[PDB]
Parts: C-alpha cells; structure tokens; sequence
RNA sequence: GGGUGACGGGGAAUCAGGGUUCGAUUCCGGAGAGGGAGCCUGAGAAACGGCUACCACAUCCAAGGAAGGCAGCAGGCGCGCAAAUUACCCACUCCCGACCCGGGGAGGUAGUGACGAAAAAUAACAAUACAGGACUCUUUCGAGGCCCUGUAAUUGGAAUGAGUCCACUUUAAAUCCUUUAACGAGGAUCCAUUGGAGGGCAAGUCUGGUGCCAGCAGCCGCGGUAAUUCCAGCUCCAAUAGCGU
C-alpha cells in the first residue's frame, strides 16, 4: 500500500508527481498539445474573417440544419466552423466580415446537436449579434 | 447537404404584436416590500393542496 | 509609484446554493421586518456576524488564561456591548456564538428611528434618514445602516435645520403658501 | 453676528515668528463663511489686524453647521513676506507672480542648449 | 542535458483541517536600454536622455559628408480578444545643485476609466372606495374598532434629492465633494436592467404562431399540427445599477 514512513517525503512526493500525469485535466494544462491545437492560442475570443456560410446537419436524434460560418482567424491563419446562434441570425453575417468568435461553453468539447463545433459567433462587424437580433443597433452601410 | 434557405423562417412569419402599456413598476426596496407583502401578510389563507404563484386553470 | 491606498474589501459573501427556497424565504422575511433595500444588505450583516463568530471560535480554541485570548475576547465583547447587541453580565465569549442576524439588524438607524416613535413605519423611517431629517447626537446622519451605539441611542431625534425638527418648511409647503397668497388671495 | 468662532490647538511659533492654530467655525444656517470675514473676526479677537492673519484649508462638515481649518497670525507683514508661501500671499494680492507658464520656459531653455556664448542670442531665443 | 505561457521575494486568489493555483504589475533585490562588443570620465558606470565599432533598422546631403535610439511622460503606427490626455503645476512628498532663492513628465493635480471595492435614490404618509383576517359581538347573516395588508382615485397635500444654478469653501489655479441661497415630482412623468419560467433550479400544464422546419438546449432534452422547452403576447421568478456570455 502506502509508503507512509517518516523519511519518505521524497518517495511520496515523486510518486504523486508521476501519477498526476494520468489525471487527464492536469496533462491537458501542462503539456503544450492543447495550446498548440487551440485555434484561439490560449484566448477567450478571436476575430476572424468569414469565408463561407455553411450548414451543419444536426446529430442523429435531432434533425435540423444548423447554419454555421466558416471563419479564418486573424492571429493564427487557422480555420473554424463557428455556430451563428439565434433565429435568422445567419442573414446578418455577410461574407468577408470581421466576426468575433468565442468558445461554446465547453472548453474544446463540442455541444449538443452540432458535430465539430467548438465556437460561436459573438459580434459581426464590430456590432454584437445579440444587438442585431433584438433590433437595437443596425449593420452599417 | 441541406440548404441555408429557411434561415429565419419562424422569426419571419410570426404574428407581430404590440407590447402593451401598463405602469412604471416599483423598483428597489419598494419592489421588495411589495413582494414581501404578497407572500407573508395579505393572503396567508386556509390551504387547499399547495399554492401556485403563476397558477392558471 | 504613487500615494494611494489599494486597501479594500468586500463587505459580503454570496450564498453557494443560490435557490435554497427556505433560504430565499428567510432572507425575504428579513427584508420585510427591517425595510431593507436589497438582498446584499442582508448578506453584509450575515458576513459581519460570521467574522465575529469566527473570532469567537478562534479564541475558544486557545487555552483559558492565555493573554492573547483574554485581551482580544474582552475587546470583542466590549465592542459588541457598545453597539447594544450583547448584555453586560452576559460578557463571556461563549455567548457570542449564540447570537443572530436579527440582533444586528435591530441596532441600525432605520430601526432606532422607527423604534423611538419618530418615523411611522420602517419604510418611512428609511426615507427620513435618507432625506436628512434625522440627526444622531449633532450630525445629520444621512445613512440608514449607521449602527447606533447603545451609548448614543437616546440622542436620536429630528435634524434641527428641517421641517419636522422645527425649522424652515420644505419647498412644497412654500409653493402652496405662495399659491394661496398671490394666486387665490 | 450669529456665526461664533473658536481657536483650537493654539501654538506660539517663536521660531517661524507666528501664532498658529486650528480655526473651528460654527455657522449654522449659512453658506460657509468666506475667509475675509474669518480674518476680521480673528483680528478683533486677537487684537492684531487682518493684515498679518493668513487662513486656509477650510473644510465644512456634513450637515453644515461647522467648518474647520488652519490659520496663523504673524507679528508683522515684514515677517509674513519671508516665512510664508507665495500663493498664500497672492491669495490676497501682496506678492504676485509672473505669467510665463512653465511649458514656454522649457521650450525656451531647450533652445539655448543649441547656441553658445552669444548673450544677445541667448537673451533673444523666444 | 532539455523545457518553462519562468525575473526572485514580500505577497494575491481560493479555501474546514490539509492543500491547489498565481505572483509582468506601485516595497525590496536583480537584469536591460533595437542587437552584440569595447571604453572615457569619475568615489561610483563596462552608463546608454555618455562615447567607439559592427549588425539590423532607418533621416537630411549641394552626394564631399553629417547626424540617430520612448522597456521616461504624453502621443502615433503596428500587433492584437486585450489597455487613458501630445492636459495644469513645482503648492505637498522627496531629490539634485555652489543653493532659504534655480530645476525636476520623480511627484502631485485634473481628464478618460462599469478593472475592481464601499456607501446608496427610483418613493413615504394619510383618510377614502373597498378586499381580507387575529380580537370584541353574533346561532349564522351582520356590526365596534385598539390591530391591520392588497388594489384603485392621485383623492389629499406634506417630504425630498437627481437636475438647473448665484455665492462661499476647496485649490498652486481650478474642478469634485461639502456648505448654501433661488428655481426644481403627479408619475402620460425624473420610465431599471439583465437573464430566466420541463428537470437539475426560483418561476405558467395561459393564449397566438411554426410543425423533426425554423429554432432552443452547458447536461438530460423539446420540436414530425393540442410545443409547460421553439418565435411572440400576457403573467411570474432571480439578482438589481447591475446582470449575462
Ligand atoms: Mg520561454
Ligand atoms: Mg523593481
Ligand atoms: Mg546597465
Ligand atoms: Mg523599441
Ligand atoms: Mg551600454
Ligand atoms: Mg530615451
Ligand atoms: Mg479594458
Ligand atoms: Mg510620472
Ligand atoms: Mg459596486
Ligand atoms: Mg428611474
Ligand atoms: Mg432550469
């Protein structure tokens, strides 16, 4: 069982150090891997240019097209399928326009019906999508 | 597959309705007073198998 | 580099289980009894009490006849007596743990206004205090949370420079007097 | 008439050549007395004119029947134009200052670094 | 030996007891002034708002030459999810000088500032019409009112700051607060918001629309013509100058 003895400190402390890496969450945060893989290079959000409006099909038990946006990030050059939330909101997003993208709440894990969607559109052309949906602000022209 | 066509279908053809008028509602302490008064003093009746603060038959 | 403090703290703790129901109901009751503005006003008192209890526990963990305990505990008791929460004779530290929110609310200004006649309902009392109508001792205490020292309770009354406390009448009565003078008369 | 005044924490500064103290003004129902009135009242109290009395730092309390602030009485004006801040003299116009305005001085002196010796040029500058 | 999304520490954030994480960042210590190197002066420098080279960037040239270093303070570009005014002053705190007198983007003062923290308004009272229930009275119905709560009529005048604004104070000069005159409330006004309302989890089996669509849904799920879950209206709930992601 346990090492327990009085002059063990090192043994104990080393073994715990060894085992910490089988704690999945620890390894995520201490190996680079995820920070390399995250298109938001350790960031809450990322601006990025929209390069096509793309319908995602929902996963089996729920049938619905999702209306995503293929984004290309500014900082990295990586690409993304951000989910454009709320009803008829896709129509606000026209091509080549500067969207802010956030996480979808799950920190890498995709969410609910959508296959392969970590990201959701927050702002469109420096306005905020919620505000457009409400009918508060308007798309500049 | 599947078109990006119907995009804002239901938001579109919903029947628009005016948002009515009523009153400048009470705020701050006054609101909290009012809500205290409508749990603890006004009603406090003889029970009839539990309550419902937004009940409707 | 500057002058400047940067020494601050929150006066309250937010509750963990945010919809306990019985917790919500209790806190509402506390807002009713003492016409408080908001829930956080309850919570700041809950927090102040909690600190005190935390000190009491710590002092109890120490040995009796240890100078650290004897000094601090006596000082904590004297502080609580001063605000009229704990009674002289009841001062011996184990009684601090048996204490409650209700006692601390009771010794606000908003209470001792309403308690000493003066107001006419607690919501009236809170308004008065805000509107610079009451004075503690000599100062016009604008603020309801002002915890009234037991010492300085009997010196609560109306502000001298005011309508209620014997002075120049407020602008509404002045306007109605002008209307009766020039308009009607 | 109905103001009343007190003098708290009075000190005899033999070696700055002054009396100096905390003026503590009662003034209920009125709008914080101006300094001229406070000086004149101090003059009749201490029997030593308003000229040598310099008063400042008045802060009214909450409610508003009491202000508090520092004041001092020099022996003569000759002394009070020697151990006294220039602003506080200019407060009642007896040692005014130049209107060069800092920034212009700096720009003038930053030119002059540019040129050597020529007193007329260094007088000119800007 | 390699790595570090590594300047060290004081400390910060969570926390029962243990811990876990953070510490570029106002105090102390270090290191550096685009990159490397070399040195003069000097008590003290391997100085960079000192010089000499090279590299890399760049500026006038009459093309022979000459000058350059904001990780000072403002400000710009750029990078980006991500950050303030080319403001006023040496009055305080200190420093420097030969100096009681000069100088200080050290420093202070305003401006921007929902980083965050404290306090804290958005109504209070009255009789009315009433609508109810502990008491007294009454078989019940009804009544006497110390007690009271909801909705109305704003019915009633009273109280008030937000605000507008003389004056003082403040201050280096101002501002701001404070003090204070004069104007300054019937809510149609001086309008509280952000998120919810199947479960977890506080709160509608309400009504209208759509019909596995549009959409919601952190998770479980809801949607295929009676949707408690979608878009709306109504009501309700939570926190409240905040609350969501
Ligand atoms: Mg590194
Ligand atoms: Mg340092
Ligand atoms: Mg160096
Ligand atoms: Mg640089
Ligand atoms: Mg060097
Ligand atoms: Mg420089
Ligand atoms: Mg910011
Ligand atoms: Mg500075
Ligand atoms: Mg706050
Ligand atoms: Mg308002
Ligand atoms: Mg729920």
């Amino acid at each position: 069982g346990k090492c327990r003895g009085l002059r063990t400190a090192r043994k104990l402390r080393s073994h715990r150090r060894d085992q910490k890496w089988h704690d999945k969450q620890y390894k995520k945060a201490h190996l680079g891997t995820a920070l390399k893989a995250n298109p938001f290079g350790g960031a809450s959000h990322a601006k990025g240019i929209v390069l096509e409006k793309v319908g995602v099909e929902a996963k089996q038990p729920n049938s619905a097209i999702r209306k995503c946006v293929r984004v290309q990030l500014i900082k990295n050059g990586k690409k993304i399928t951000a989910f454009v939330p709320n009803d008829g909101c896709l129509n606000f997003i026209e091509e080549n326009d500067e969207v802010l993208v956030a996480g979808f709440g799950r920190k890498g894990h995709a969410v609910g019906d959508i296959p392969g969607v970590r990201f959701k559109v927050v702002k469109v052309a420096n306005v905020s999508l919620l505000a457009l949906y409400k009918g508060k602000k308007e798309r500049p022209r | 597959h599947g078109s990006l066509a119907r995009v804002g279908k239901v938001r579109g053809q919903t029947l628009k309705v005016a948002k009515q008028e009523k009153k400048k509602k009470r705020t701050g302490r006054a609101k909290r007073r009012m809500q205290y008064n409508r749990r603890f003093v006004n009603v406090v009746p003889t029970f009839g198998k539990k309550k419902g603060p937004n009940a409707n038959s | 580099p500057v002058a400047r403090s940067w020494v601050c703290r929150k006066t309250y703790v937010t509750p963990r289980r945010p919809f306990e129901k019985s917790r919500l109901d209790q806190e509402l009751k506390l807002i009713g009894e003492y016409g408080l503005r908001n829930k956080r006003e309850v919570w700041r008192v809950k927090f102040t009490l909690a600190k005190i209890r935390k000190a009491a526990r710590e002092l109890l963990t120490l040995d009796e006849k240890d100078p650290r305990r004897l000094f601090e505990g006596n000082a904590l008791l004297r502080r609580l007596v001063r605000i009229g929460v704990l009674d002289e004779g009841k001062m011996k530290l184990d009684y601090i743990l048996g204490l409650k929110i209700e006692d601390f609310l009771e010794r606000r200004l908003q209470t001792q206004v309403f308690k000493l006649g003066l107001a006419k309902s607690i919501h009236h009392a809170r308004v008065l205090i805000r509107q610079r109508h009451i004075r503690v001792r000599k100062q016009v205490v604008n603020i309801p949370s002002f915890i009234v020292r037991l010492d300085s309770q009997k010196h609560i009354d109306f502000s001298l420079r005011s309508p209620y406390g014997g002075g120049r009448p407020g602008r509404v009565k002045r306007k109605n007097a002008k209307k009766g003078q020039g308009g009607a008369g | 008439d109905t103001v009343t005044i007190r003098t708290r924490k009075f000190m005899t500064n033999r070696l700055l050549q002054r009396k100096q103290m905390v003026i503590d003004v009662l003034h209920p129902g009125k709008a914080t007395v101006p300094k001229t009135e406070i000086r004149e009242k101090l003059a009749k109290m201490y029997k030593t004119t308003p000229d040598v009395i310099f008063v400042f730092g008045f802060r009214t309390h909450f409610g508003g029947g009491k202000t508090t602030g520092f004041g001092m009485i020099y022996d003569s004006l000759d002394y009070a134009k020697k151990n006294e801040p220039k602003h506080r003299l200019a407060r009642h116009g007896l040692y005014e200052k130049k209107k060069t305005s800092r920034k212009q001085r700096k720009e003038r002196k930053n030119r002059m670094k540019k040129v050597r010796g020529t007193a007329k040029a260094n007088v000119g500058a800007g």
